[PDB]
């Protein structure tokens, strides 16, 4: 028999390509107000249907690093946040001299914040009145290059102008579903042991992705998804000692955080009809902010991670260590929860090391004991470079507490020397793409090419 | 079986149930301008493919065999091994080189038969 | 008679002059982004209905009778009393429940015809 | 009286507050139905309806 | 500053008080401006007080 040309439409064929995925969220947020929360101010009500579908005979090379969804998530969150700061007050009257008092305590320890006064312009342009506010030290810098023990400045006003966060909006990470327009499909890996790049022998298709948490943290990956059956170590290239290595845990480690001080809300009219906020007197006794982690659980976590860091470094030691250094934003485990920006020192979480000896995990002497991380709090924040980089976070009155689950680590392997066999890992700060890359790893977008051509046994009946 | 439910099924088993994959190519929901872009882009893609099908004479689409003969230099492969036990997604990676050639012939053949649709009807 | 000029007329009298109502479904004139959204929404709606008609095999639309047999449990009403002296707007409030069932059958019947359009043409 | 509450704007001198009449109407695929019975209570059926 | 005989194409050296990073502290400063962009300020006679 002969063979001619025939055309089919509606064929399953794929090619991966760029596309802007639109954000969706569950319907309960869509009765809310403007800018509260961003998850509803710029998204659409999601639908659980259609449910996940599995492709019964497939092979597609997913890639966690050569991916463009994280780029879109970065761009969208920057633009969304920069839009969210527009209706807020911009604090330009606060670029004034601050005269501060020098209360002091000696012996033991103390955690004071300064009490600084400053002339303010009231509702009347040409009439002023004396005032005061309490500020944490990191946001206060001495003004004059000449010696003066009392005249200070806000750390801004040398760099760009600087804005207060609106009091009606929140930083709460409401989950987000990214999903594709018509003519595109989201392909989902479903093999639990997936290295991150290379083929998935089990591949699926979904309408909209699982709820991602736009949550910010540097050294510890907070509330999020958990691994399937074991810890997975994932890096773009493990022959490179500079690249960020992502460790995604199986079991979570619970962490509680608290600021015990019973702070007070103080308000200040600054110009016609807008109010600057500040902390008044501290009620009760002054105490230290901190976060607690159970010690045996951390030993178990770091030991299980050590078992898999030695799948690539078998003979050698793993030797965890302190952050390398740098500025306060680079070294600390910065996070926001409860509305106040914490910056916790992590040096006690990485003080010893699994030495190949997998020391016995049970029976624990006292599992209720914990290891405490001391923390410092800021009000002026530089969240990302260039996106209206200030946000003055208005203080929250009262004492606050926060409870969350650890789910992953960002680490880094230090530079070797002298052919050292005992080489060391460390916590790693990184760009936020690294943070979200731990969550969008499962997904890739494909275009549908529904037109195909084939040989067939029929001819057109002309 | 859903949207891509026949992906990986045999080309014979995947050549049916085409409508469920044809019915999904048109939809829409927007925030902002940059997703309205995607919406009109998808509408444009659908209309482009429909216009291409019409230019070949396969309007009222879905399956439509034709007259542009299968030159052996396009496949050089056996009919059973390509239809019974190959899949469309991996059939593309065997014929993707040569579709763009076939489309032009497949237009001019429509022209060549519509000429007869003109002439023979005029003479009758 | 205009746009909805046959609204309220008999189903027989309203089954004609369908073009004047089919011709008004496409138009546009916009200020701002929200009316542009309305415009593309209308275009999408028209294309969705056209694609649905094509999936049933009623391309070149307007009136198109079929094979999917009228199950008696859909109407149970006399032909004269429904065609001569009912109007379409209040016919919907007698059959609105059961159209969504009929559409899937009306797709798969077209599939079951396209199978023969393939097979019998191949054998000839 | 302001400056205790929000800041406050002068009306542009070129623009006017004159109520020029406005015609609202619908995009394609929608129709406007008009009641034409003069005694209409406001809600309930209109026996005379127009487009 | 002035020159006589021949020709001269000079531009003015004008000082002006400026608000620094601190709103309520100011410092003395100067810049050279071409004359077309510099106009005398007061309608009354003054040989030194100018405006943009
Ligand atoms: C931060 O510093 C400010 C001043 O720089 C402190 O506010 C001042 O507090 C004192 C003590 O209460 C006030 O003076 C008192 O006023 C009462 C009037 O009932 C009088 O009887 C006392 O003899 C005494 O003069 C003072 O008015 C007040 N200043 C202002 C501008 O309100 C503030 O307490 C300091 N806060 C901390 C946490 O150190
Ligand atoms: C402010 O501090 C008080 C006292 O430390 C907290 O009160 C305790 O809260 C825990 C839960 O976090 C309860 O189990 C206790 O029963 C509470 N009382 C005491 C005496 O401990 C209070 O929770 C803190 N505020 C916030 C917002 O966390």
């Amino acid at each position: 028999e002969n063979l001619w040309v025939t055309v089919y439409y509606g064929v399953p064929v794929w090619k991966e390509a760029k596309t802007t995925l639109f954000c969706a969220s569950d319907a309960r947020a869509y009765e809310k107000e403007v800018h509260n929360v961003w998850a509803t101010h710029a998204c659409v009500p999601t639908d659980p249907s259609p449910q996940e579908l599995v492709l019964g005979n497939v092979t597609e090379n997913f890639n966690m690093w050569k991916n463009d969804m994280v780029d879109q998530m970065h761009e969208d969150i920057i633009s969304l946040w920069d839009q969210s700061l527009k209706p807020c007050v911009k604090l330009t009257p606060l670029c004034v001299t601050l005269i501060c008092s020098n209360a002091t305590v000696k012996n033991g320890t103390v955690e004071e914040m300064k009490n600084c006064s400053f002339n303010t312009t009231t509702e009347i342009r040409d009439k002023e009145k004396k005032e005061y506010a309490l500020f944490y030290k990191p946001d206060i810098v001495p003004l004059s290059e000449t010696n003066n023990t009392s005249e200070y400045r806000l750390i801004n006003c040398n760099t760009s102008a600087c804005t207060q966060a609106c009091p009606k909006v929140t930083f709460e990470p409401i989950p987000i579903h990214y999903c594709a327009p018509a003519g595109y499909a989201i392909l989902k890996c479903n093999d639990e042991t997936f290295n991150g790049t290379g083929p998935c022998s089990n591949v699926s298709t979904v309408q909209c992705t699982h709820g991602i948490r736009p949550v910010v943290s540097t050294q510890l990956l907070l509330n999020g998804s958990l691994a399937e059956k074991e810890i997975v170590i994932r890096s773009e290239n493990l022959t490179n000692n500079a690249k960020i290595i992502i460790v995604h845990l199986h079991t979570p480690v619970e962490i509680v955080c608290t600021r015990p001080n019973n702070n007070t809300r103080k308000s200040v009219r600054i110009g016609p009809g807008q109010t600057f906020y500040a902390t008044g007197d501290i009620i009760g006794d002054i105490k230290q902010a901190h976060c607690n982690i159970s010690e045996e659980k951390w030993n178990d976590t770091l030991q299980k991670v050590g078992i898999e860091l030695q799948k690539h470094f078998p003979n050698k030691t793993i030797k965890y260590n302190q952050s390398a250094g740098g500025d306060m934003e680079i070294t600390t485990h910065s996070f926001n929860c409860g509305g106040e920006f914490f910056y916790c020192n992590t040096s006690n979480l990485f003080n010893g090391t699994y030495n190949g000896t997998y020391i016995s995990t049970n029976s624990s002497a006292n599992s209720t004991s914990t290891i405490t991380l001391q923390c410092r709090i800021k009000q002026i924040i530089n969240m990302w470079q260039g996106v209206g980089r200030c946000m003055y976070a208005p203080p929250i009155a009262g004492n606050i507490t926060c409870r969350s689950n650890i789910t992953g680590l960002l680490l880094t392997r230090d530079g070797g020397t002298n052919s050292n066999e005992t080489e060391t890992f460390r916590p790693a700060g990184g760009d936020m793409r690294d943070n979200w890359r731990s969550e969008l790893y499962k997904y890739k977008v494909v275009k549908i090419e529904p037109l195909g051509v084939a040989p067939t046994r029929c001819k057109r009946r002309v | 079986l859903g949207f891509l439910g026949a992906a990986g099924s045999t080309m014979g088993a995947a050549s049916m149930t085409l409508t469920v994959q044809a019915r999904n190519l048109l939809s829409g929901t927007v925030w902002g301008i940059k997703q309205l872009q995607a919406r009109v882009l998808a509408v444009e893609r659908y209309l482009r493919d429909q216009q291409l099908l019409g230019i070949w004479g396969c309007s009222g689409k879905l399956i439509c065999c034709t007259n542009v003969p299968w030159n052996s230099s396009w496949s050089n492969r056996n009919l059973s091994e390509i239809w019974d036990n190959m899949t469309w997604l991996q059939w593309d990676k065997e014929i993707s080189n040569y579709t763009q050639i076939i489309y032009g012939l497949l237009e001019e053949s429509q022209n060549q038969q519509e000429k007869n649709e003109q002439d023979l009807l005029a003479l009758d």
